[PDB]
């Protein structure tokens, strides 16, 4: 309440909207809805992710070499 | 991945057993329904009839004269005759009529009579145009209840020389071909008119109705039968019934060679050899709790044989006293089903042919297409069929009940609700994904959805959800929830029939 | 991983078949509960009524004079007459009643009698305003029982000139129109009055009861039956059972054509022809070992026909010597079944019509909102129900039974306790997670869960778990046992309704 508002609710809402689903229907004791909102809340993390992965090409091959002797 | 659940022909009202352990098919609550056929359909309208006459009207009883029909309409201190046109006076002068000196009426020999308990009774013969006092009646002597039976007339509730005694049958002598009875002297031992006192219980003597080939005599507590075997006693009394008797006057109807009675305390059905309860573990305790106290004495019934139905009107506790009846339960012999209704505080009612008068053509039909109607060859006069009709008394009315679907022009709701639903599984949460209706007509319905978390608690309702007859197929909603409850609510302007539903169900959502 | 098993409108109590082998829908002990409609109920509570009138009370009889209900109490040596509101002495001058003469009483021709086995009989005539009595009555001749029977009196047990007969039925002449019977002299051939004498067993005539349209006559050991015929004879007698006869007065009432009857060693129905116990393998064993040995003849039968009910009411073992009934047992006999209530040390009761005369307004409400209450619409007097008045004699006490929900202000407890259940498995062990019980209304239960691991051994029971009606939906618990055992225990200031209850139990946990 005292932080309405954050940068990841502004990029992607349909994380913690998946993440809540799936808090509540962890709560209400609910196995199949459950399993299914936490893959779909982990597909969205991994998407997120890949998509930070991919912004710049040139980067991708560098800092993974490092040092080896 | 979509379950589904048929509910076909709910039918009837039941309030005594608690909701949760009703059959599928039975409703928990309603207002303002038939069930018939196994369907449910909107409640008869009334329209205003014979507004020409003056003056309120007590009681009314049909008949036919001279190939025609007409209904005799006992007013407060003068009688009127009506043929569906006009209205004539036959009084002969000032009766002493009212509410508490009702009026008892019927046919002997030919001739009509007609009394209340305060004034000597009046005869009407086929060749006068006019009612004349009864000729041989006794000076002094007033009757509660007159009736014929075979060749005799019947007294009952007789106050003489300003003594009164309620427990004494008075009957007169055979007086066969034609006309009325020539004495009623018993002290006579060379005739056959004679007297019994029916004195064994501090119950009196309230009505008296035919049945099968006997008199059946209703005290307030016990129930006599009385026959006919000529000889040197002319009748036989035989007591039938000792725990139980009537609540009032006009509260005992036959039907099927069976007598519906409404006692005190209980609603029941006889033969006159084995009696059982037909109120009992569906509306009773509902019943006996809705009777105004101060007017536990206008209720009667009466019976719709085309119909098949029973109708017990009363007054129930949401009028203040003194008002009329403007209540009734309705119980159908055949389906074994009951039904509440309301009423426009009325006081007596008939059950008869009644020509309205209305011309069909074409330019001459208000009431537009969406109105009940009838069927095509139909007119506005059914000559083999019967038709009620009522009288409000305050409010100087006299209404026939049938074809029209409004109170007069007036709307109404109609309502239908049932809850505690679970299946058989009340752990799981389910989910109820739509309501599939089977209603034929037209009109617009509205559906409520609602959840319960523990039996009997609070319920959580879902906003009204419109439903057009005839077009729309079902109504999506999404309601989890432990108790599924149901409400339908018919708004008027249309006739509609409505004979079961269905429930279409997501996967259940957990258990807490 | 949880089973579920569902209990469905468990009623009835019932202890001679071993809790083991009951149906799953029985209670095997219970206190102060009420079956109705496949509901346990708590049991009616009493408010003291009449609380200004002096001396102790013997007898009551309730009845309807001038359009409105009276009450006559018979003392124990000064009739008293209430209307609700004033209690007016109206005995001649000063009878020698006890508790071992007690008051017959009823009407004839609208006269009311009244009789004592140590006084001459008195009547009431609808003119005077006391009692006088009995003209014609024969010199020094006292009877035990004395009622009416059509057009004629009876007198049963007799005393004349210092010397009883007790196997006498004495009928007085018929009477006409109206008045007492005008003799009594049975020498006389002129006239219809006579005798009888039942003598062929050693039993003595204990009490009269009509049934239909003939006159039940019960002995300490037979049942005979005698109807009027007229003629030469007036009256003809048939013996009907020799195996069986009855307790004591007041132990024989009627309902629906039959006969309910409380014999010596059996409770019975009989219609005259066909003859049939009900309380044989339900509580048959525990009724007759609770009677007090000195005090087995206070004994009675009262009828609740709204309710559909018949109280026996006696004095338990729990009770010293000398004390009235204190204990009761309630037969439905709509759907078979036996409960269990304590009295207020009562002596006779009487069902009736009554006005508490209760203002309703708003600010005249003592007993806050969670006690009982009724419908809104529904008042203080409803005429069209009757009610269940006990008197306690030893107290000086009169109670109205109904409405509240207290023992006059005190609070009393509810008890229902099912053993034994096993679900058809006899050798592994169960686990029972939760109990989730079906109750509306308002209050706090308590719930007991106890194992047993030898059918008919003692049983370790665990603490009481409270559950608030309405709010809460289960109770969670832990209990590995072989034999299931539950008991619920109800509280008082509520009002409740209990149609069934689901124990959820996990996977079992070994067969030791």
């Amino acid at each position: 309440l005292a932080n309405p508002t954050t940068w990841a609710l502004t990029k992607y809402p349909q994380i913690y909207l998946y993440g809540v689903l799936e808090q509540i229907y962890l709560y209400t004791m609910d196995e199949a809805r459950s399993q299914f909102w936490g893959q779909k809340l982990e597909r969205a993390v991994m998407e997120l992710q890949n998509e930070e992965n991919a912004a710049d090409f040139a980067s991708t091959r560098l800092a993974i070499k490092d040092i080896e002797r | 991945a979509l379950e589904r659940q048929e509910v076909k022909n709910p039918t009837g009202i039941v309030t005594d057993i608690a909701p949760a352990d009703l059959p599928l098919e039975k409703w928990s609550f309603g207002n303002n329904v038939r069930f018939k056929n196994g369907k449910a359909q909107k409640a008869l309208g009334h329209t205003p009839i014979f507004d020409t006459a003056q003056a309120p009207i007590l009681d009314m009883f049909p008949f036919i004269r001279n190939n025609i029909p007409y209904w005799l309409l006992c007013g407060e201190q003068r009688m009127y005759l009506a043929d569906g046109t006009t209205v004539v006076d036959v009084s002969p002068g000032g009766h002493s009529a009212s509410v508490t000196s009702r009026w008892s009426s019927g046919s002997f020999n030919g001739v009509i009579f007609a009394n209340n308990p305060s004034n000597y009774p009046y005869v009407l013969m086929p060749q006068n145009s006019g009612f004349i006092p009864m000729p041989n009646w006794p000076a002094n002597t007033f009757a509660k209840r007159m009736k014929s039976f075979k060749n005799f007339m019947i007294a009952l509730n007789v106050t003489q020389n300003s003594v009164e005694m309620p427990q004494m049958v008075w009957w007169s002598t055979s007086a066969d071909a034609g006309g009325i009875p020539v004495s009623w002297d018993p002290t006579d031992p060379t005739k056959d008119a004679g007297q019994n006192t029916l004195a064994d219980t501090n119950g009196a003597i309230v009505d008296g109705v035919k049945l099968r080939d006997s008199f059946i005599i209703y005290k307030e507590d016990s129930v006599y039968s009385m026959r006919y075997i000529g000889g040197l006693f002319i009748f036989q009394f035989q007591q039938l019934f000792n725990d139980v008797g009537i609540l009032g006057p006009n509260c005992a109807i036959e039907f099927d060679g069976n007598h519906f009675v409404v006692g005190h305390g209980d609603v029941y059905v006889h033969n006159g050899v084995q009696k059982q309860s037909v109120i009992d573990a569906q509306v009773r305790k509902f019943f006996f709790s809705d009777i105004n106290p101060d007017n536990y004495q206008r209720t009667f019934v009466i019976a719709d044989h085309v119909n098949t139905e029973m109708w017990v009107c009363y007054s129930s506790t949401r009028s203040e006293p003194g008002k009329h009846c403007d209540r009734a339960i309705i119980w159908n012999w055949k389906e074994n089903t009951w039904s509440i209704r309301d009423l426009p505080n009325v006081l007596s009612g008939a059950y008869g042919i009644i020509d309205p008068k209305v011309s069909n053509l074409w330019d001459d039909d208000p009431n537009p297409w969406d109105t009940y109607t009838s069927v095509w060859g139909e007119g506005s006069y059914n000559p083999a069929k019967s038709s009620m009709i009522f009288s409000s008394f305050q409010d100087k009315k006299l209404f026939l009940f049938g074809n029209n679907s409004t109170f007069s022009g007036q709307n109404f709701v109609s309502t239908l609700e049932r809850s505690d639903i679970y299946l058989g599984d009340d752990r799981m949460m389910k989910t109820v994904s739509a309501i599939i209706p089977h209603i034929t007509g037209n009109g617009t319905c509205n559906i409520w959805v609602g959840n319960a978390q523990v039996q009997g608690s609070g319920i959580r309702w879902k906003g009204p959800y419109p439903y057009r007859i005839g077009q729309d197929y079902k109504i999506d909603t999404k309601h989890v929830g432990r108790y599924i409850a149901l409400k339908f609510d018919f708004s008027s302007e249309g006739d509609w029939y409505f004979n079961g539903y269905t429930i279409e169900m997501a996967p259940k959502a957990g258990m807490r």
